[PDB]
């Protein structure tokens, strides 16, 4: 909501990597590391 | 760009009944009244 | 019948023509208020939003960039109010500078002007608790066309490099309130300085609806005349901006009441009340002639059962024939049968847990009563309903109660606002004595021993409001009451709390409801404010006709501002047809089961009391309904049929309704 | 069977979509579901649907999934659930249940109105179910037919319980504190009784009827006062009634009069001087 006027830039869980990295990440979240579930490539399951 | 004549409540029944929270707007280089959706707002607090 | 339609070139170019020439025609029409060499009257009111700040300072700049160094010497000396004329664009400024002690003062300030200007600080933050709420409130009562401006840059460093950091960085955060502007201008440079003036002699001002269609005089010079020892006639020299005024209708003055006219003279006619004067009362002795039928004075005393009657049993009758057998000590058993015949800082603070902690169990245990074994149910709520829909059967409006207020009858009874509303309005327009742009001499009548507290019109804001028809009567009133934010707290619904709507402040017992639409117009009592939707509060005050905002406040001597900002919203309707239902709920344990027929426990402790809600339906949050068979015991346990099958983890309860009536209010001041 | 209790679960919407698959059900043989959610008149599948779940919990309506042909099927309880809201509209019945009267094609129930005064519920079960359209279109014509009667016996003078209503299969009638000659012992006139029990058929065959089966049970005795005793001769016999010129009306008649004659000797022991009335003199008699 709102940011107070300290915007003046001059004179929680861990967070995610930009970029680059990010798709790194997910070459290992995919190919490197590879997690078959039941016959096939689970993406976003919960308890199974 | 138009201004809200009348809020309207207006109810389309089937198959769906939408309890249609829409507008009469009338607008402004025309003189053209219209009706209009305003969507994502449950209570219409945000147009009078 | 008419032929149709082949529109040539000419006829397009000059259709146009006409449409354009109207145009500029209107708008020149609605440029003329503002004639800067006889007849304008820009009413610009500086806002620092800083601690550390000086408006003095930020009125410097803009008129020493008009090259005025007189003008500037002259205001020094003693004033706060301005009547400047810039010669650069021929206008004429009125300029306004609060008390900035005072929070309301600021927003009395504000609701008048035609413009807001928003002083901002290079060197110190806004405040959270202060100057945002300015910014918001202000906001939210209205505003016309407001204007974004700093005076501290050259406190920062002195490269321009570093100050145009802070320059942003406002403006993103001017952004956020502001989003109509995307320019924060610094008068430290001579352009941007230039450029504001220049808006603000130019720039037409935007309206806000129920300031502009009720007319309001910002007073320059106020003089008062004995007439009568007790009383004489308020004289007010001032312009007339918005709407108008009419000498039968009355005038509002904050922080002094509602008064009656007198006399109205123009000096660019005279005009006098006359026999068509609005009243100085507020329940109008025509109010207790409109509500002569009372249609149900029901009398539950003489009730054998819950008064449920369109839904439920039978009236049982039971004959009681008893006669007294002599045997020496002997049971009731006996004896009916032989004979039978057949033919200050602590308080607070307690009380205040004491509310949140009853908030809290509203939250996870909404309306729901407990019984004690020596309470007798019946008695305790004897005076209470048990409808089985509450949306679908027929409360009334019209009935007669000693739980009502007294006043009832005498209210305003508007059969349609929507309609009533704009009748009144165009009646307003139509029979203006007084247009917008006219200078004014204002004799209203007026009470001696306020001359007191009166103060002088330069160092003070003094503004004079008009009121619309039957504005002073009390009516039944619903507003929509919406939460300020960062507040967590609780507030009840029979608490004091000032309500400000138009520019009048009421002190409030407002009854909380749910606007959720009802074909019968009954809507269920809510005893704390929801903590997350619009709600509805209804109660007995003064009619407004043209749907002003209104702020919710309960003022605090501790806060740097004297007041607590509880919530906003609108006047929505004078409705008297919105009837508000305290309910209540009786909670059981279901005991024991058999396949269709369920014993229920704890929820009456005698059979007679269980006798007496027979009738009366019993549902489970678990969503389920039925009804109760007979009783079992001597101590209240009642056998009971129901739609699903139920466990022990549910619980059987009974909706009971009863009138709840709004409360009378009283003007707020100081 | 009839369970009433559960009527009072229903709200306005329930009853308007049990009404929607009523118009649905007597125009179109199986209502689908698509059916009861346009002609209801109704907003969404909200309402509908919730309203169907508490028909058919509450057995009033049945799922009908014939190979995707979906549909719905309106019991006995829809019917009479609907005759009573009818009557509820009509401030005629406001309580009911006690069960003094379980004939073939009719049921008899003990009701009451707004203001206590109690009364009698005749609804009419043909086939009691397998239903089609016959069972309940021929009920209601049954209870039709046994009201106009009924209205027609009232209006002429014949003392037989006075018909309110008639909603559908179902009517609502009179309660009437009397006893049938089973439950009689004696009587302070009986030659005046039967006087009036010979009279009365007397002028039924002078109307145009004779009620085929005049026995014991059939007529119930009211009682007006304890202390002068005054007798009223109820006489309940409609669809078994006989119109004089059917070929067998003689018998019918006679048959009538012996029954009369044979009671009034065997229990009260009193038989008619006069000669009894033939058929013939009452051929002449209409």
């Amino acid at each position: 909501m709102a940011k107070v006027h300290g915007s003046l830039a001059r004179a929680e869980k861990p967070k995610k990597p930009k970029g680059r990295a990010y798709k790194r990440l997910l070459y290992t979240r995919r190919f490197v590391n590879v997690t078959l579930v039941n016959g096939k490539r689970r993406m976003n399951p919960g308890p199974s | 760009k138009g201004i809200v004549l009348e809020k309207l409540g207006i109810e389309s029944k089937q198959p769906n009944s939408a309890i249609r929270k829409c507008v009469r707007v009338q607008l402004i280089k025309n003189g053209k009244k219209v009706t209009a959706f305003v969507p994502n707002d449950g209570c219409l607090n945000f147009v009078d | 019948g008419k032929p149709d339609k082949q529109v040539s070139k000419l006829q397009r170019k000059n259709k146009a023509k006409q449409l354009r020439a109207q145009r500029i025609l209107d708008s020149i029409e609605n440029r003329k208020l503002f004639e800067g060499k006889n007849g304008a009257a820009k009413i610009i009111t500086i806002v620092p939003l800083v601690n550390d700040l000086d408006p003095l300072d930020i009125l410097y700049k803009l008129l020493k960039c008009a090259d005025d160094e007189g003008i500037m010497v002259q205001e020094v000396d003693s004033k706060r109010i301005f009547n400047v004329h810039i010669k650069k664009f021929k206008s004429n400024l009125k300029i306004i500078i609060p008390d900035m002690t005072n929070f309301l003062n600021i927003l009395d300030c504000a609701k008048v002007a035609d413009f807001v200007v928003f002083g901002l600080s290079g060197v110190q933050e806004v405040d959270e608790e202060f100057g945002e709420q300015i910014i918001r409130a202000l906001e939210l009562q209205g505003i016309a066309s407001y204007i974004g401006v700093i005076s501290n840059l050259s406190a920062v460093h002195e490269k321009e490099k570093f100050q145009l950091d802070v320059k942003q960085s406002l403006e993103s955060y001017f952004k956020h309130f502001f989003p109509s502007e995307e320019r924060v201008y610094n008068l430290e440079k001579n352009s941007d300085a230039l450029n504001v003036l220049r808006t603000l002699c130019q720039r037409l001002p935007r309206s806000i609806n129920w300031r502009d269609n009720r007319g309001y005089v910002v007073a320059d010079f106020v003089d008062f005349v004995e007439t009568s020892p007790d009383s004489g006639d308020l004289v007010i020299e001032g312009t007339v901006r918005g709407i108008g005024f009419n000498a039968n209708r009355l005038v509002h003055i904050p922080d002094f009441g509602d008064f009656q006219l007198n006399k109205i003279e123009k000096i660019s006619t005279v005009f006098e009340s006359n026999m068509n004067r609005d009243t100085l009362d507020e329940y109008a002795p025509e109010g207790t002639e409109d509500w002569s039928d009372y249609d149900e004075d029901f009398e539950y005393d003489g009730l054998t059962t819950a008064r449920y009657d369109d839904h439920g049993f039978l009236p049982g009758r039971e004959q009681t024939s008893k006669k007294a057998a002599v045997p020496k000590g002997t049971s009731d058993y006996q004896a009916k049968w032989y004979l039978d015949d057949v033919i200050s800082p602590e308080e607070e603070e307690r009380q205040l847990r004491e509310f949140r902690d009853m908030e809290k169990e509203d939250r996870e245990f909404p309306d729901e009563i407990e019984l004690e074994p020596s309470e007798s149910a019946i008695e305790r709520l004897k005076r209470y309903r048990g409808l089985k829909n509450l949306y679908n059967c027929d409360w009334q409006v019209d009935e007669k109660d000693p739980s009502s207020p007294a006043e009832w009858k005498r209210l305003l009874r508007i059969g349609n606002y929507k309609n009533t509303k704009n009748r009144i309005i165009k009646e307003t327009k139509n029979e203006a004595q007084a247009i917008a742009g006219d200078r004014i001499r204002m004799f209203i009548r007026f009470p001696k021993f306020l001359l007191e507290k009166i103060q002088d019109p330069k160092q003070l804001l003094f503004a004079v409001y008009g009121l619309l028809l039957h504005e002073h009567k009390n009516a039944v009133v619903n507003f929509s009451l919406q939460r300020w934010e960062q507040y967590d707290k609780p507030v009840p619904s029979q608490e004091p709390i000032v309500v400000q709507y138009g520019v009048r402040r009421y002190t409030i017992q407002p009854l909380f409801s749910q606007g959720s639409n009802s074909p019968n117009n009954v809507h269920k009592y809510e005893r704390f404010l929801h903590p997350d939707t619009v709600s509805v509060a209804t109660c007995i005050a003064p009619v407004d006709f043209t749907q002003s905002p209104a702020i919710f406040f309960k003022p605090s001597p501790t806060d740097a501002k004297n007041i607590e900002l509880i919530g906003h919203g609108t006047f929505l309707n004078a409705d008297h047809s919105r009837i508000l239902a305290k309910r209540a709920i009786l909670t059981g344990h279901p005991f024991r089961f058999h396949k269709t027929v369920v014993t229920v426990r704890y929820m009456f402790f005698r059979p007679e009391d269980v006798e007496w809600f027979k009738s009366i339906p019993l549902f489970t949050k678990s969503g389920r309904s039925g009804f109760i068979k007979e009783s079992l015991g001597t101590h209240g346990y009642f056998k009971a049929t129901f739609d699903g099958k139920l466990s022990a983890q549910d619980v059987v309860a009974m909706s009971l309704y009863k009138r709840m009536w709004p409360m009378p209010s009283l003007p707020w001041n100081g | 069977k009839l369970d009433t209790s559960h009527m009072r679960y229903l709200t306005t919407d329930d009853f308007r979509v049990l009404q929607a698959v009523e118009q649905g059900s007597r125009s179109h043989e199986v209502v689908p579901t698509p059916l009861i959610h346009q002609i209801s008149g109704m907003r969404s599948q909200s309402g509908t649907n919730r309203a169907i779940s508490d028909l058919a919990k509450l057995s009033l309506i049945s799922k009908m999934r014939n190979v995707k042909y979906d549909g719905y099927r309106l019991t006995y309880n829809g019917i009479d659930y609907l005759a009573l809201k009818t009557m509820l509209n009509r401030d005629t019945v406001y309580s009911v249940g006690n069960t003094i009267g379980v004939g073939k094609e009719s049921d008899i129930y003990k009701v009451s109105d707004k203001n206590g005064n109690p009364r009698v519920m005749k609804i009419h079960r043909l086939g009691r179910s397998n239903q089609g359209a016959n069972w309940m279109h021929l009920s209601r014509l049954a209870a039709n037919k046994e009201y106009q009667f009924m209205s027609m016996l009232y209006s002429k003078g014949f003392k037989v319980p006075e018909p309110f209503d008639n909603s559908r299969h179902i009517v609502v009638m009179e309660l009437i504190e009397g006893y049938p000659m089973r439950r009689l012992r004696k009587h302070k006139n009986i030659p005046k009784l039967y006087s009036d029990l010979m009279c009365f058929i007397v002028d039924l065959a002078n109307s145009g009827l004779i009620h085929c089966d005049f026995n014991e049970f059939n007529i119930m005795i009211k009682d007006k006062l304890e202390d002068e005793n005054d007798c009223g001769f109820v006489v309940i016999d409609f669809p078994q009634c006989i119109s004089i010129q059917h070929q067998d009306a003689d018998y019918y008649f006679q048959r009538d009069v012996d029954c009369i004659r044979r009671f009034f000797k065997k229990k009260l022991k009193y038989e008619p001087k006069p000669d009894s009335s033939m058929l013939d003199t009452e051929g002449f008699g209409d």
